[PDB]
């Protein structure tokens, strides 16, 4: 029961960090992705 | 014509092209007056 506990609260920091930093560049390339298709997904819209 | 586009963006755009593929599979299964002549912006005042 120590074992699955001690190692997480050991990862927890630095993997979160990992999933910071990381996070950062997809929210980015996340806008990107919208203004490829969004002018087309509303062209019949508008 | 977007076809050819699409192929040319890959698959993770195939969403934007949705009301495109319902406008061509849709297509698969399938007195005039004159209207904004502005007349109405017409006014006539007696009181004048």
């Amino acid at each position: 029961f120590a074992i699955m506990i001690l190692v997480n609260v050991f990862l927890r920091p630095s993997l979160m960090i990992i999933g910071y930093i990381a996070a950062i560049a997809l929210s980015y390339v996340g806008v990107w992705i919208l203004n490829a298709g969004f002018d087309h997904a509303i062209s019949y819209i508008q | 014509d977007f076809i050819a586009e699409a192929n040319a963006k890959g698959w993770i755009m195939a969403g934007s092209y949705f009301f495109d593929l319902v406008k061509l599979n849709g297509s698969a299964t399938e007195d005039q007056f004159d209207t904004g002549t502005g007349l109405d912006k017409s006014s006539f005042d007696p009181t004048q």
